[PDB]
């Protein structure tokens, strides 16, 4: 079993001597309103036996008991506002795909270190003090934390156009039809700039021997080279606080559960912010569905939300800021169809055609049968 | 006569068929080589998708004809 | 590969003009297209001209443009806003694929539209149930705007 290895691996790795908490007590008061600024000034003066120590956490003006909850919270809140596509340290890999990554136009600040080691530091304390983060990255990013090799495959993650054009390049003989050089041009502030895969790259082309290497190159910049001085530091951040040998026991999949915890889609804000389309929020369909939904195993809720929307991922604000294939584009209920004809979907839409059924069990059948081919997490 | 179809996967499959051969027919052969369901299947020939119910002959499928094997669009 | 690419593409263009479908940078940038589609004489849309905006992704040729239209055209696959929902630039993209192919697929769309995506699904049922009205509103829209 997946769970059973998991719980052998975390409690083995708690259990280690290099990574035991002290008696003392370490206070940490922060700003509800300025959480970013007063977490960054006092977390990156810390020194590494300090961050040892027991963690507790008291919101200004804000005096209350349970400190787990507090913590927790507080950790919640920094880990949405240090990941934040907005404060240009983190972005998605694709807008319709909300995947988060290094961004490589972070290098424009004056020191991104400083910043990226305190973000390091962020996801040692977290990891160490048995906190969860709320955060989605990519699993290229993981594979980055452990240090493996990153392949082709890899890009799937990332990007799926960009993987299935590097794969058709790969299958198909590449002709001198198409102006493929050894050159990526990167538009960073209005100026585009060229970077050469191999020295005098802008000036070769990618024959029938060349485009493996041509592939190699490219996966190998566009997961590795354009982020070595800001994941280094990141990194070094990381490791300062639990060694390396410790996250050398994991894999891409049970490093992700450790920092966010057993990933879940909350079904409130999933109500709360959508919107019909020839439906009122009083059918009684609208309300079958909503309790289904309320009474469903998170791994069928994230298959469904794939069939719908088009991903299992979700953005950093919840539905809120839920962007289409064109724009912003909340999670739209429309009824479409005959009775007979199973629930569909619009993935460039974000939309569902549920047509209207006469009860309960009859809505719940048809939708399960209807995202089985779909799979979820 | 004998006709080549490549999938999205790079996969090449050889066929042994008839020009009066329907597409249902050429379906099922499919199906036994491969185990992809006759509805599932989309096969294109020279920018025409052929279509249940039709034959070979009606889209000028000829001796080693080259189809490709594509799969269902979403949105 | 994102510039010499779009030059090649432009030369391209500037050679065998279609006679129809013309395309080309708007003011100094490569990066932003204009075009301009004729309303074929075999669809409801004939007579009618039609504008897209057509942005090139930085990773191109690897990821597909996005194309938008400008002028309202009652269709069952074109959203109201402009946005287009065509296989050939969402997922069976391949590099091989150049803007004229683009051109030309969204030319034959406006003759056939795919009734299995009902982008407006309104109108889509329209035009599957009674062909002569889609076909009269279509008319009447292209009267209206694309004149």
């Amino acid at each position: 079993s997946h769970m059973d290895e998991y719980q052998r691996k975390i409690a083995y790795m708690y259990d280690r001597p290099e990574m035991a908490v002290n008696d003392a007590q370490l206070q940490l008061k922060v700003s509800r309103a300025t959480t970013f600024e007063d977490a960054y000034d006092i977390i990156s003066k810390l020194s590494v036996s300090d961050m040892k120590k027991k963690l507790l956490i008291r919101f200004r003006n804000e005096d209350g008991l349970d400190y787990g909850g507090v913590s927790r919270e507080f950790f919640y809140i920094l880990s949405h506002a240090i990941f934040n596509p907005g404060y240009s340290l983190f972005e998605y890999a694709t807008d319709d795909n909300y995947g988060l990554q290094i961004s490589p136009l972070s290098s424009v600040n004056p020191d991104f270190r400083s910043y990226f080691r305190f973000v390091g530091r962020v996801m040692g304390l977290a990891i160490y003090h048995r906190r969860y983060l709320d955060v989605q990255f990519v699993l290229p990013f993981y594979k980055r934390i452990l240090q493996k090799p990153l392949c082709l495959e890899d890009v799937k993650d990332v990007d799926e156009v960009y993987y299935e054009s590097l794969k058709w390049i790969k299958n198909n003989d590449v002709d001198e039809s198409l102006c493929l050089n050894f050159s990526v041009e990167e538009n960073r502030f209005g100026e585009s700039v060229t970077v050469d895969l191999i020295p005098n790259g802008r000036n070769i082309a990618v024959n029938n021997q060349n485009k493996m290497n041509y592939l190699k190159a490219l996966t190998e910049h566009k997961l590795v080279t354009s982020t070595e001085e800001q994941f280094n530091a990141l990194k070094g951040g990381l490791n300062e606080l639990i060694p390396d040998s410790v996250l050398q026991i994991f894999n891409e999949n049970e490093l992700d559960t450790l920092l966010n915890g057993k990933r879940d889609i909350d079904v409130q804000d999933w109500k709360r912010f959508t919107d019909y389309r020839s439906y009122t929020e009083t059918d009684d369909i609208v309300i079958w569905f909503w309790e289904l939904l309320s009474e469903w195993s998170p791994e069928k809720k994230a298959k469904l939300l794939q069939f719908a929307t088009g991903t299992s991922r979700l953005p950093l604000s919840g539905f809120k800021d839920m962007h289409g294939s064109d724009g912003p584009r909340k999670f739209t209920i429309e009824k479409v169809g005959h009775i007979s004809q199973l629930p569909k979907a619009h993935t460039c839409f974000n939309r569902l055609d549920i047509p209207p059924y006469n009860s309960k069990e009859e809505l719940e059948q048809k939708l399960t049968i209807a995202i089985q081919e779909t799979a979820g997490f | 006569m004998q006709i080549f179809v490549k999938t999205l996967t790079g996969k090449t499959i050889t066929l042994e068929v008839e020009s009066s051969d329907t597409i249902d027919n050429v379906k099922s052969k499919i199906q036994d080589k491969e185990g992809i369901p006759p509805d599932q299947q989309r096969l294109i020939f020279a920018g025409k998708q052929l279509e249940d119910g039709r034959t070979l002959s009606d889209y000028n499928i000829q001796k080693e004809s080259t189809l490709h094997l594509v799969l269902r669009l979403r949105g | 590969m994102a510039l010499k690419r779009i030059n090649r593409e432009l030369a391209d263009l500037g050679k065998d003009p279609p006679s129809s479908s013309s395309a080309g940078p708007v003011g100094d940038d490569l990066f932003h297209w204009q075009a301009t589609i004729m309303g074929p004489a075999d669809s409801p849309y004939a007579g009618g001209v039609f504008f897209l905006s057509i942005h090139f992704p930085t990773d191109y040729p690897f990821k597909p443009p996005k194309v938008n239209f400008t002028t309202r055209i009652y269709h069952p696959n074109i959203n109201s806003n402009g946005s287009i929902c065509l296989d050939i630039l969402r997922d069976q993209w391949s590099p091989a694929l150049t803007i004229s192919k683009v051109l030309l697929s969204i030319s034959s769309l406006l003759t056939d539209p795919n009734p299995d995506d009902p982008l407006v699904p309104e109108i889509a049922h329209v035009y599957k149930t009674d062909r002569s009205r889609y076909e009269l509103s279509a008319r009447e829209w292209t009267r209206k705007y694309a004149i």
